[PDB]
RNA sequence: GAGGGAACCCACU
């Protein structure tokens, strides 16, 4: 995130803790959102 | 005053349905004009419909203090 | 501390059975194990072992 | 006064099948007829079994089983035997029942076939379909062992028992040239002809009639030995008015009494 | 009672206190008859 | 003789019957 | 309301989970009020707006008149509201849907009775419903981890993921140019 | 261990009526008739030989179960005339049409035999 | 060779012969990584792509790779493999006659069929795994049909005509072991016909059909309650208590064989042979040898299920949606083979991998007997005798009984026992146990908000204690 | 004796289970909600739990030899509580995916595809015996879409009076075509794949998974959501009831000619076979004159097995759209896949043109030998025919290389059920 | 049993067909299941997976 | 193990017809000649004479106990 | 011991007071009815 | 009108 020509606001990671040390715990809670609904919704289920 | 939902929740209704079945089941005075059925749980119903049940719901708040409300001052819509 | 399965009351039900029983292999791995590479049909068990016939479940 | 008018062309005659074509009724009534003819003719057969002894390879009931199987004949004599719940005494008088003995014992080294031969009827007009080709075989006994039981036959149709049933196959048909489109070839060029086609050998389906109702009706009514076929067609049709009238009966007087 | 010997097929008297065996051939196995109770199959 | 690939199926369902002949099921036991 | 459903949806997916379907409300009131839609309607469009309003004064999940109360009433039904006035727009319910007077006022009351149908009775185990609605479809579940163990490393909060990854993206014209990149 | 007795598929117990009439008060002209222990055979005939009848409206069956044993046949007949009596017509047919069947085909099996 | 072993009764010539003769080698699993195999003697041959020309080896057959219980499958290589799977694990729980002497033996449960046939469409393995002598199963006519919707979901529709005729009929016998057993001088179990003068800790049945020896006798029909052993233990006015041998909970039968012998210790020993009589049942558990497992959904009368023009009528139906994300192609063409052998006369042959048979050959063959030539037939509605629209396939395949009956796992309960220790129902139907509320239908109960039948269930109904 | 038989007001009778009690009904793994629901008990004359089909869905059940537990409550609260919170029909739509979870099956489902076809025309009797088995009837027999030259109803007029109440709802067929909307024919169907209901009226349309399945938005899901559950219940009742007696007149099947396809297709097929395995020589060849390009984040190996196995893939797929393109209308195995009944597309191309690739562990067939799958081969055999590519169809019949292949690609499957419940139970555990 | 014909077998109350292969132990016929073991005398070497040791060769 | 005595499809008597069906084999009757030699057309009687195995036969070389 | 009583799924706790054998249960092969409607269990006589 | 536990194996969904 810190270097040059690197956009820091979209760059993320799949890590949750990184994102838990770097970024905070509402940013966690966002990505573990993200990367929950991505697991769920790989197959083409919907999980509300 | 009252914070909580003006409906009857359904686990309000399936709980007071039940109770008040138990209670005509024990004899208690039905108090709609039955036309001849025997079902406890259907006079219980049709009281609820005719939203003349004997029964006060005690909505505990997360505090500890609670609200009383009558199952005639509730909306039965669900 | 000692194996079991090694002796088993032999399968009567049918013929078939009976035969199937009295050809059985076992490998002596735990059934609880969630790796997947004993339970594989490994490529060497061509003409000595039957490809199909094994148990549903955790065997 | 909307009844049909059927016409009867029977087109083979034998001791074991007839082979007919009713026309100029329903495909409702021509169904009913055929199942009547599996499930509602009533004939004899064996109903009830005490085995004395039974020293053979197989157990009692399925020796019991295969003596229900086995017709017995069942003409004209069906008619005056009745029915045990329908009866008077305690428990099968000869108004309501036929009794049968078989008593093999086999003391040779040749294996004994006890077959339907040795059913001895207590009545000459009953006796197994075979006994009046090879006799049905029951069981065999090698040297050493017996079979020694009594049965009685009561009366019934195949509506409770398939030992009841007094038809081999019934095949039925109608349309046979697939004019009315009842079933949908999808190449009709794949499809045998019927036996009962009237089509040219260039042809595969009759064209397609639009005013037509199944209205012939094609039989070939086989029958297992317990009745001959044209009794099996009689009877059917006779029990098929009697239950008509005995449900016009009740509704009468369910009509009189609202 | 009467037990059928599993090998000589005789049969043999065996009342209680007597230890299972056959007089005419010394086997130990033996079976028991068939009664002559009134047992009914529906032919079915 | 080669066995002709007409006879094949024969010749081979022959030696496993010896086989099954000889050796049986249960013969590893 | 477009800027902020344009602030909250950056990716412009306009598919949303919303309680009241609006569209098959209005197809229901057409159906039901026999609408005409080749003829002159005699909806007047300050009944829509007024109509609107009141339904969104109407549509209450957070209670009281408490500025926080109020404010947390606003965001729960934000997207509803913003939903609500697109679709009952003056402009949209006289020369698309066509609805009449008496259809209008029908919508408003069904929109109302069918919103309160759809919040959540309190009681409710919500808990054990989102575990047994996100285990059950566990059941039927770049080399990155996925399906069941990923699921496992999330729950099980893993400091070292099997395959841990990053997405860069690119600030400016290295984003477009391959060789900066 | 629950298998009925194959005679309760056409024997009536002691208590229970053949027959019962009851009023579709959905329409005019409209009965419904509960035949017990009768199937397809009869509900198949007496469908069309119902349907035949140019003054019902209206003549279906079935049967509620394949596990029972009782046939319901709605009829609807035009306010001239009675469901009752386009039962009561039906059955009559059908018994004139296996009467007359009957007969035809002894005629055809005694030609057959005597040739 | 081929002449010798044509003649291995009068030449002496056997496998062994070959294996002398330098012909035939065994081949274990690391010498058959330096081996180059023929699949058939075809790979020998030169081709225009050459793929080998340095064979060492060449297979037999191929279908020598399958076990015993694959063997049975007819096509295998048209079946998914977890098909054939299945099949393999479901043969051996099929109904049959497991061996010869059933008589003689005192299995404490055995299965034995009526009527076992061999099946019309075999594969050349099964004649050395003796299947065509002691078979599992009978041929079938099945109609793969949707009809009256009882066979949806695995389901089959049978013929209860067919049933009536012995079609699937078995026995179960079950055998009951009780010895006299001396423990110590005073507790002497002793088999005497029990009175109740003398005797305490009854289940308060009848003794009336024990003999005076303490045993039933060989043709008594017995049910749950009924007793069937007579054992009493002396103990130090009630001297002597009652531990007879009752028989299973709701399981009719007739006392087949009772056998009385001594033991290895010396004391009286028996065993008690109960048969009771199987006819199929809505419920009954049956499967072909494709993996077509399923239950029976409904029976209906001869008059009731779909007929040909012939009048032939299907034994069993199954449903066309257990076909096509099953993908037992195998079934379809053992359906048309068994209809082409049954017309024919011949029996079929089903082997793996067999070039001389295929879909085309088997379907011109059963095209010149007088069929469609993909197996469909005009089938009749047995309730109003129309012509179904659609052709529906039927044929004789294979079908096998399988142990599972409904009668043996139908269980119920109000109240009755409770474990001693922690107070809850019993486990198993056999102790007339309960069924287990476990967490997951906790957390069911949990998230429906149903507080009070959790508390029923987990309180009430279980262990209520004060 | 008598003197026990007394009854007073205020004792208890504990009276044997009757029709009509109140009853939960569980399949285990009870994974969710709708695995225990509440039902109302039938006497019905055997020894199974007989049960209906739409609700084979939420309690993953068939009828193959499963088994299920009742439960009987014993209050009069406890029974309440299941009649107005565990119901099946107060169960239809889940709260996990906001869509119905019972919807219409297997006989069900592909007869009302085949039954909401245009040219479905059924007579008076036919139409009679129909509405014999619609409960929600109100006794008026419709005007027939034909009234000239005969009185003939379509099946589509017959749903319609299925249909409950008002519903106004819009779906697409599984086989609509994506030009026809943006066509001249949108609003009137050359295939009649647009689904459109108008006051509870089947206007036009064929109905499938994707309008009377457990899908957002479907017509039993806009019924649940319009009139309630009970008329949602008698919707899914009169849907298989009536769907199944007319299923009685039309019939199903399916045969060993639904496995056939033309000589044409099979010409077609075995050349975008051979096409593709000369393809996938092609790609050895490269990567043996070390011609192939490594593709940037793989290995060589890596890029070529991909290659390899695009190569394949692309071969399934057109080889098995080539195939279920040449079905007919008649086709049975179509029926049940556009039915959306049982079968996935894949299915019919495995059965009639190709079976495909066999994978473990998602790569091809291991090098189990030395350097070789099996030893039939030559060594480092690279091809589609050594690594475990079935270029055989389920009719055709596998070779034994193939057919040994596909029963290790069966293994897998069968591994990963069996060791995959145990992970996943332990996940819903620690969830809940 | 060993070198009877059907005949003596039959004589026996023995089944032909039944292939022996199993063991009767109180009455009960039980079957020795062939257990796989690692082969002897033989060098094999693995890459243990995470652990001090990159490549290990037993025997 | 016996042959049955009906057909188990349609009803017709085939237990009358194992003996003569063995008897025409041994006189080198094809198998389908046999069965149309024997009256059975249709291919549900052809499969219960065809598939029949007669494994009592084998049960009558057991000494009877009884 | 007792710790072995109270620990694993078969314990106490969780064999015992979170699931337990219940009374007024019954379990049976399920088999398909297409004439019951869905809110309806189709029970042998027994059974009930 | 209700008197064993445990270990193990097989099987079922
Ligand atoms: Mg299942
Ligand atoms: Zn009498
Ligand atoms: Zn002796
Ligand atoms: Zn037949």
């Amino acid at each position: 995130l810190s270097e040059k020509d690197v956009d820091p606001v979209r760059t993320t990671s799949n890590d949750i803790v990184e994102i838990f040390t770097v970024l905070g715990i509402e940013a966690v809670r966002k990505a573990l959102e993200r990367e929950l609904y991505h697991v769920i919704s790989f197959d083409g289920s919907y999980v509300n | 005053k009252r914070i909580t939902t003006p409906y009857m929740t359904k686990y309000e209704r399936a709980r007071v349905l039940g109770t008040r079945a138990l209670q005509i089941a024990m004899c208690a005075p039905v108090m709609v004009e039955l036309e001849g059925e025997t079902d406890p749980l259907l006079i219980a119903m049709k009281e609820l419909k005719a939203r003349k049940i004997p029964i006060i719901i005690r909505r505990y708040l997360p505090d500890g203090s609670y609200e009383d409300w009558g199952v005639d001052e509730l909306i039965i819509s669900d | 501390q000692a194996r079991a399965g090694v002796s088993q009351v032999l399968n009567r039900l049918t013929f078939a059975s009976t035969l199937s029983h009295l050809r059985r292999l076992n490998s002596p791995i735990g059934r609880d194990g969630k790796l997947a590479k004993p339970r594989q049909l490994h490529n060497t068990l061509w003409g000595m072992v039957c490809p199909a016939e094994t148990p549903e479940g955790h065997a | 006064p909307y009844a049909n008018q059927p016409t009867v062309r029977i087109t083979e005659l034998t001791d074991e099948n007839v082979k007919f074509i009713i026309e100029n009724t329903d495909l409702a009534v021509a169904n009913s007829i055929r199942r009547v003819f599996i499930a509602e003719v009533p004939i004899i057969a064996i109903d009830w079994v005490q085995i004395d002894a039974n020293s053979s390879v197989l157990h009692d009931e399925f020796i019991a089983h295969r003596l229900g199987l086995i017709p017995l004949t069942s003409d004209d004599i069906v008619d005056k035997l009745q029915y045990s719940r329908d009866c008077t005494c305690e428990e099968f008088c000869p108004e309501c029942s036929v009794e049968f003995t078989l008593d093999v014992r086999c003391n040779e080294d040749q294996t004994r076939h006890v077959t339907s031969r040795d059913l001895i009827s207590n009545s000459p007009r009953v006796i197994p379909v075979t006994s009046r080709q090879d006799d049905i075989l029951i069981v065999k006994l090698r040297k050493g062992q017996e079979l020694r039981l009594r049965a009685y036959a009561k009366k019934g149709f195949g509506k409770e028992h398939a030992k009841w049933n007094p038809t081999a196959g019934v095949a039925f048909e109608y349309d046979p040239d697939n004019a009315l489109r009842h079933t949908v070839y999808p190449k009709p060029e794949e499809w045998p002809k019927s036996e009962y086609s009237e089509l040219d050998e260039d042809e595969s389906q009759a064209p397609y009639d639009p005013n037509g109702k199944p209205e012939r009706f094609y039989y070939n009514v086989e029958s297992c030995g317990s009745l001959r076929p044209e009794t099996i067609v009689l009877s059917a049709l006779s029990g098929l008015k009697k239950k008509l009238s005995d449900l016009q009966t009740q509704l009468s007087h369910e009509i009189q009494s609202d | 009672m009467i037990y059928i010997c599993g090998e000589c097929h005789t049969e043999n008297e065996i009342k209680s206190r007597d230890p299972i065996r056959c007089r005419e051939c010394g086997y130990r196995i033996m079976y028991k008859k068939r009664t002559k109770r009134l047992v009914v199959f529906d032919a079915r | 003789d080669e066995i002709t690939p007409d006879l094949w199926q024969e010749a081979c369902w022959i030696v496993i019957s010896s086989y099954f002949d000889e050796k049986g099921l249960v013969r590893q036991q | 309301d477009r800027e902020v459903l344009r602030v909250i949806f950056p990716t412009g997916d306009s598919k949303v989970v919303l309680p009241c379907n609006l569209l098959r409300m209005i197809w229901n009131a057409q159906k039901i009020f026999h609408i005409n839609p080749r003829l002159p309607s005699d909806l007047h469009p300050i009944k829509v707006v007024e109509g609107v309003k009141e339904l969104s004064k109407k549509l209450v999940i957070v209670n009281g008149d408490d500025p926080l109360s109020r404010q947390a009433q606003e965001n729960a039904t934000l997207l509803f509201n913003i939903h609500l006035r697109s679709t009952l727009c003056s402009r949209r319910m006289a020369e698309e849907f066509r609805l009449s007077g008496e259809a209008f006022d029908w919508l408003l009351g069904e929109i109302e009775s069918k919103f309160n149908q759809a919040i959540a009775h309190p009681g409710e185990m919500v808990g054990a419903l989102a575990a047994q609605s996100l285990g059950e479809p566990a059941t039927q579940m770049k080399n990155v981890t996925l399906g069941v163990p990923r699921l496992k490393e999330l729950i099980n909060i893993s400091k070292k993921p099997k395959t841990p990854s990053l997405t860069v993206f690119l600030l400016g014209q290295s984003a477009r140019d391959a060789e900066r990149a | 261990m629950n298998a009925p007795p194959a005679f309760e598929s056409f024997l009536l117990f002691e208590g229970e009526k053949k027959i019962t009439i009851n009023k579709d008060t959905k329409v005019p002209n409209a009965c419904l008739f509960t035949i017990n222990k009768e199937d397809h055979t009869l509900g198949n005939i007496i469908k069309s030989q119902l349907l035949k009848d140019p003054q019902v409206l209206f003549a279906g069956y079935k049967v509620p179960h394949p596990l029972e044993h009782k046939i319901i046949i709605r009829v609807q007949t035009t306010p001239d005339y009675s469901p009752q009596e386009a039962f009561t017509n039906a059955i009559t047919d059908l018994i004139s049409e296996l009467s007359l069947l009957e007969e035809r085909f002894r005629v055809a099996i005694k030609d057959k035999q005597e040739g | 060779h081929i002449d010798q072993l044509k003649e291995r009764e009068y030449n002496n010539y056997s496998w062994q012969d070959l294996v002398a003769s330098g012909v035939v080698e065994y081949i274990d699993t690391l010498e058959e990584e330096t081996v180059m195999l023929a699949m058939t003697p075809d790979d020998l041959q030169e081709k225009e792509v050459a793929y080998c020309s340095t064979y060492t080896h060449c297979e037999i057959h191929p279908s020598m790779i399958l076990g015993v219980c694959a063997s049975i499958i007819p096509f295998p290589d048209h079946n998914q493999s977890p098909r054939n799977t299945y099949q393999s694990a479901m043969g051996k729980q099929a109904m049959g006659v497991y061996i010869t002497n059933f008589h003689v033996r005192m299995d404490t449960l055995a299965h034995v069929l009526y009527y076992p046939q061999k099946p019309l469409v075999t594969t050349r393995s099964m004649e050395y795994l003796r299947f065509r002598e002691l078979p599992a199963g009978i041929n079938s006519i099945v109609a793969i049909a949707s009809y009256t919707g009882y066979n949806q979901e695995d389901s089959v529709i049978m013929n209860r005509s067919a049933v009536d005729r012995g079609f699937f009929r078995s026995v179960f016998y079950r055998s009951y072991k009780e010895q006299e057993s001396k423990k110590g001088f005073d507790q002497e179990e002793v088999f005497e016909k029990p009175t109740r003068e003398t005797c305490q800790g009854m289940r308060h049945a009848i003794y009336d059909k024990l003999d005076d020896d303490g045993l039933i006798a060989p043709g008594v029909r017995v049910s749950g309650d009924d007793v069937i052993i007579g054992k009493t233990v002396t103990l130090p006015r009630y001297t002597k208590r009652d531990c007879s041998t009752f028989l299973r909970t709701s399981e009719t039968g007739i006392v087949d064989q009772v056998m009385v012998t001594l033991n290895q210790e010396g004391y009286k020993f028996c065993k008690i042979r109960v048969r009771s009589v199987r006819i199929p049942q809505i419920g009954d558990k049956f499967a072909s040898r494709h993996g077509q497992k399923g239950t029976c959904g409904i029976q209906y009368r001869q008059e009731d299920m779909p007929f040909t023009c012939e009048g032939i009528t299907p034994d069993i139906i199954i449903n066309p949606h257990a076909i096509p994300s099953r993908m037992t192609i195998g079934h379809l063409i053992e359906c048309l083979q068994g209809k082409v052998s049954a017309n024919k006369g011949e029996i079929g042959d089903a082997t793996p991998f067999n070039d001389a048979v295929n879909v085309q050959k088997i379907s011109n063959l059963l095209s010149d007997y007088g069929y469609h030539l993909r197996g469909n037939e005009v089938l009749y509605n047995g309730f109003t005798g129309r012509k179904i629209t659609s052709q529906i396939f039927i044929g004789p395949t294979y079908y096998q009984r399988l142990k599972h009956m409904v009668d043996d796992k139908i269980h119920s309960r109000a109240r009755g026992p409770i474990q001693i220790l922690n107070r809850q129902p019993m486990e198993g139907r056999s102790r007339d146990g309960g069924l287990r509320f476990g967490e997951m239908e906790r957390d069911c109960q949990i998230a429906h908000g149903a507080a009070q039948f959790l508390r029923e269930r987990l309180f009430e109904a279980s262990d209520p204690y004060q | 004796k008598p003197s026990d038989l007394h009854l007073q007001t205020g004792y208890k009778v504990e009276r044997h289970m009757c029709d009509g009690d109140i009853v939960i009904f569980n399949r285990q793994p009870t994974l969710h909600k709708m695995s225990m629901m509440g039902h109302r008990v039938r006497i019905l004359p055997w020894s199974t739990f007989r049960l209906n089909l739409s609700v084979t869905t939420p309690y993953n059940a068939d009828f193959d030899g499963d088994e299920m537990n009742l439960h009987l409550p014993q209050s009069l609260e406890t029974r309440a509580e299941i009649q107005e919170l565990a119901m099946v029909p107060r169960m239809i739509v889940t709260p996990q995916s906001n869509r119905p979870v019972m919807g219409i099956v297997q006989d069900t489902l592909t007869a009302v595809r085949k039954f909401t076809k245009r040219d479905v025309f059924l007579e008076r009797g036919e139409v009679m015996n129909l509405l014999m088995f619609l409960s929600t009837w109100d006794g008026k027999v419709p005007q027939p879409a034909i009234l000239k030259p005969r009185p003939l109803w379509t099946g589509k007029q017959i749903f319609s009076l299925i249909i409950p109440g008002h519903i106004n709802c819009i779906r697409t067929h599984s086989t609509h075509p994506d030009d026809e909307d943006s066509g001249p024919y949108k609003h009137i169907s050359p295939g009649d794949t647009k689904v459109v209901v108008e006051n509870g009226e089947l206007i036009m349309g064929i109905l499938c998974k994707k309008s009377l399945g457990t899908s957002a938005g479907s017509l039993v899901h806009i019924s649940y959501l319009e009139m309630g559950h009970d008329i949602t219940r008698l919707f899914y009742s009169n849907i298989q009831t009536v769907i199944n007696n007319w299923l009685l007149i039309e019939g199903h099947t399916i045969g060993i000619g639904d496995s056939i396809a033309d000589s044409k297709t099979y010409q077609d097929i075995q050349n975008t076979i051979k096409k593709a395995k000369q393809d996938v020589i092609e790609v050895i060849e490269k990567a043996h004159n070390n011609e192939l390009e490594p593709t940037p984040g793989n290995t060589l190996r890596q890029t070529f097995e991909n290659q390899v196995n695009r190569i394949l893939n692309d071969a399934r797929d057109k080889t098995g759209s080539s195939a279920q393109k040449s079905l007919s209308e008649y086709n049975n195995f179509k029926s049940m896949v556009v039915s959306g009944a049982k079968g996935s597309k894949i299915n019919i191309s495995q059965v009639i043109a190709v079976v495909g690739q066999q994978n473990v562990e998602g790569k091809r067939i291991p090098f189990g030998f030395k350097h070789r799958t099996l030893p039939h081969f030559i060594k480092d055999d690279y091809g589609p025919e050594s690594r475990g590519f079935v270029e055989n169809s389920y009719l055709a019949g596998l070779t034994p290389t193939e057919f040994f292949f596909h029963a290790m690609g069966g293994r897998e499957g069968l591994i990963d059920t069996a060791v995959k419940t145990a992970e996943t139970g332990y996940i819903q555990r620690r969830l809940i | 049993l060993n070198g009877l014909t059907d005949r003596d077998l039959c004589e026996l109350n023995e089944c032909p067909l039944d292939p022996g292969g199993y063991f009767i132990i109180n009455g009960s016929e039980k079957v020795l299941i062939a257990q796989e073991k690692m082969a002897t005398n033989t060098v094999y070497v693995f890459a243990k997976k995470d652990s001090k040791y990159a490549y290990t060769g037993e025997c | 193990m016996i042959i049955p005595v009906r057909c188990f499809t349609c009803g017709k008597i085939v237990g009358n017809k194992w003996e003569a069906y063995l008897g025409l084999l041994q006189a080198e009757y094809t198998e389908g000649d046999a069965l149309d030699a024997l009256g059975l057309k249709r291919y549900c009687c052809r499969r219960m004479l065809l598939a029949h195995v007669d494994l009592i036969e084998k049960l009558l070389n057991y000494a009877p106990l009884e | 011991s007792l710790k072995q009583r109270l620990k694993g799924k078969e314990g106490r706790v969780r064999g015992n007071l979170m699931g337990k054998r219940v009374d007024f249960s019954a379990r049976t092969v399920i088999t398909p009815d297409p004439n019951l409607s869905i809110d309806q269990v189709g029970v042998p006589r027994s059974i009930a």
